């Protein structure tokens, strides 16, 4: 039992004005009126960056948007939405998004003169597909106009009146363009790469279909967020970004020129930031695959029938989650009766994983040694059985381009020596 | 290049193994293993009474395993793991395990431990240990006709069947019993054991079925279409429902695995009790 009249009374009855959060929205400059357009209809600018998914109450934002549109939404109006550098942080939930269709009286929707979208990116298109049902009304919408390039919006809108976000204008896309760069991936699409002063913008040179309208996707990656910059070869370079899984690979005739500029831009940022060294101290589950494997293998040979089953199920998830390759087959189950003599089975798994998964060696051994001390007398013998095969994999790491990983093995060797001194019986 | 010394060498080495200290015992293991492979010729040495000697050696080995609890993880990998790759020697080795378990009894520690050892022994040749433990079970049941009894528990051969069940239970996990060839004979024996025996033995049969189904779902020799595998996966969940706990006679038990296995099985022998036993209905 919700309607526009009911919603307005609740917010009006509620003391949202003195919450001190409604005023902050004015400071954030979200959905602010800026002059007019060629037809004279008022223009509004919604900034995706200014909106957090859950950090603020959703009702207050609707009232602020409704309050600003209340005086003028009766007449035809134009609304411009800024989706520059759109990310998962700034998004509308399924339930929260639906309310917009119903909260408004409904006649205002007909008064939408035109809609302008600027600096769109793939994530928005991906979001639209998942929320297609809610956005089905906007599918093939005539009011939706996509700004393929900056030079088109200025024509449609009254020049000297547009008031786009200052941060968006700050970049200005005024840096070198590495034309004819190819984005190597499952599908190949020609992408134009701009190495901006403070960010890198990848502008696709092929139009894309969003809501039935052709547009060029413009993903923007801030330079500060480029933690890793690796120049694998002059043919193609690697650019890994936080929480993006596989890195983004592109092909250009002079990769070092692009990488050099990115490094040059990144190096300048290091001076700008006050303290870059303090960071990390946070590990995501993907970051530590080997660490989890040691716990499962250590507890698989335990003496508790109700603990072996839990370890086996955890092992099953690990292979699927990390795409580990094994000889046999594993199927999650509850109630399996695993025998106490779970020794030969564990050793076979470690040998296979060790043989064809060397990169886990460094993290695997570091955890395994730490658990060796904690384990019991009988369990120490188990640690020996499956630890040995991994030791072969250190051959490559010992000369890993002196990337400071060589320092790690020396710590491992010192740890091994200490065990020999203490484990006289063994 | 000196096989004839094997018999006299191994006999002394085992005798010296007991007297040695913990640290020195590890040394005996290191150089004892190579000699074990030479028993192939002696095990069938024209039945010249030398075959009796190796059987004595095996009994000595079994006693060391029972006592050397701390060194258990290494004995299986070296002694029993390597000993299980001798096809000709498997038959005699398996018999000793059954005899050793028989003397202890159904609840004895000796029978419980020999079940664990068989897992390593069957690892080398799954196709032979699986196809040899079942054959003995089918014959013991087939020999009860000679001396009919009102109930199996009152039959003289009851202990022989009960101990053999524990071996099958351990071998079920990880497809150590070849279901792809022995599935017909597994159900035939499951039907004769469901809801029969002490609560420990009744939970064992339930666990056995749960593992036989899992092996089918995780078998590569058979090529089941994706449609069929869905039925099996659903069936696995169904058998874990409380409905089947009453059918098997294990109602009021939170988990079958906990009852099936006992932690202190090496220190003390099993202590059966609560002889009051529920009844069974042919409709179940």
């Amino acid at each position: 039992n919700l309607t526009s009249s009911k919603f307005e009374e609740f917010m009006t009855r509620h003391q949202v004005h003195e919450k001190e959060e409604f005023k902050a929205l004015k400071t954030l400059s979200i959905f602010y009126q800026a002059g007019t357009s060629k037809a004279g209809n008022p223009i509004f600018y919604y900034v995706a960056r200014r909106f957090k998914t859950g950090q603020i109450n959703g009702d207050l934002l609707i009232y602020h948007v409704l309050l600003t549109l209340k005086p003028y939404y009766a007449k035809p109006y134009e609304i411009v939405v800024d989706l520059t550098h759109t990310g998962p942080s700034n998004r509308f939930k399924t339930d929260f998004l639906s309310k917009w269709f119903v909260v408004f009286p409904g006649f205002a929707y007909d008064n939408v003169s035109a809609v302008y979208i600027y600096n769109c990116n793939s994530w928005v298109r991906e979001y639209t597909k998942y929320h297609e049902r809610l956005l089905t009304g906007l599918k093939g919408s005539k009011r939706l106009v996509f700004i393929d390039c900056p030079g088109k919006l200025a024509e449609h809108i009254e020049h000297e009146q547009q008031k786009l976000p200052a941060a968006t204008l700050a970049l200005e896309e005024d840096l070198k363009v590495f034309h004819n760069a190819l984005k190597l991936a499952h599908k190949d699409t020609k992408v134009s790469i701009k190495v901006g002063s403070t960010a890198v913008q990848v502008t696709s040179a092929e139009r894309t279909k969003v809501l039935g309208q052709s547009v060029f996707l413009n993903d923007i990656y801030y330079a500060s967020e480029i933690e890793e910059i690796c120049l694998v070869d002059e043919n193609q370079f690697t650019l890994t970004i936080a929480n993006q899984g596989t890195p983004l690979t592109f092909m250009h005739q002079e990769c070092e020129a692009i990488v050099q500029s990115i490094i040059h831009i990144r190096t300048r940022w290091e001076l700008s930031q006050p303290d870059s060294i303090p960071q990390h101290t946070k590990i995501r589950p993907k970051d530590v695959p080997g660490t989890l494997l040691n716990i499962a293998l250590l507890n698989l040979g335990s003496s508790d029938p109700s603990l072996r089953s839990a370890a086996y199920n955890l092992l099953c998830a690990l292979t699927c989650t990390f795409n580990l390759k094994i000889e046999g087959q594993l199927l999650e189950t509850s109630g399996l009766c695993i025998p106490a003599n779970n020794t030969l089975f564990i050793v076979s798994i470690s040998k296979t994983l060790a043989a064809n998964e060397p990169h886990l060696t460094l993290e695997f051994l570091e955890e395994c040694i730490s658990g060796f001390s904690k384990s019991s007398i009988e369990l120490k013998h188990l640690c020996l059985e499956y630890m040995t095969p991994w030791l072969s994999n250190l051959v490559r790491f010992c000369k890993h381009n002196d990337d400071a990983k060589r320092q790690r093995v020396t710590a491992i060797l010192d740890k091994l020596i200490t065990m020999t001194i203490n484990e006289k019986q063994m | 290049n000196e096989p004839h010394l094997t018999l006299e060498f191994l006999e002394e080495c085992i005798s010296g193994f007991s007297k040695s200290s913990i640290e020195l015992k590890h040394l005996c293991l290191e150089y004892m293993t190579p000699w074990l492979s030479n028993l192939v010729r002696f095990c069938k040495h024209n039945d010249d009474a030398k075959r009796q000697r190796v059987t004595a050696i095996l009994d000595k080995l079994i006693t060391m395993t029972i006592n050397e609890k701390q060194m258990y993880p290494s004995i299986q990998a070296k002694i029993w793991g390597s000993l299980g790759q001798i096809t000709d020697l498997l038959d005699v080795v398996l018999d000793s395990f059954i005899k050793t378990s028989a003397t202890g009894g159904l609840g004895s520690i000796k029978a419980e431990v020999m079940a664990d050892t068989a897992v390593a022994l069957a690892s080398g040749n799954v196709k032979l240990v699986s196809s040899k433990v079942i054959g003995r079970m089918c014959k013991i049941i087939d020999k009860t006709c000679l001396s009919p009894t009102p109930t199996l528990e009152q039959h003289l051969m009851w202990d022989d069947i009960a101990i053999l069940a524990r071996y099958m239970l351990m071998l079920s996990f990880n497809n150590s019993l070849d279901v792809a060839a022995h599935l017909p004979y597994l159900f035939h024996v499951v039907t004769f054991l469901v809801a029969t025996g002490p609560l420990s033995l009744r939970a064992s049969t339930h666990g056995l079925v749960i593992n036989i189904i899992h092996s089918l779902c995780t078998c590569s020799q058979l090529h089941f279409s994706e449609e069929t595998k869905q039925v099996l996966r659903l069936s696995l969940t169904e058998f874990s429902l409380p409905k089947f706990y009453l059918l098997f006679g294990i109602s009021k038990v939170k988990s079958a695995a906990v009852i099936a296995f006992r932690s202190s099985y090496r220190d003390r022998s099993f202590s059966p009790g609560s002889y009051e036993r529920e009844t069974f209905a042919l409709t179940s």
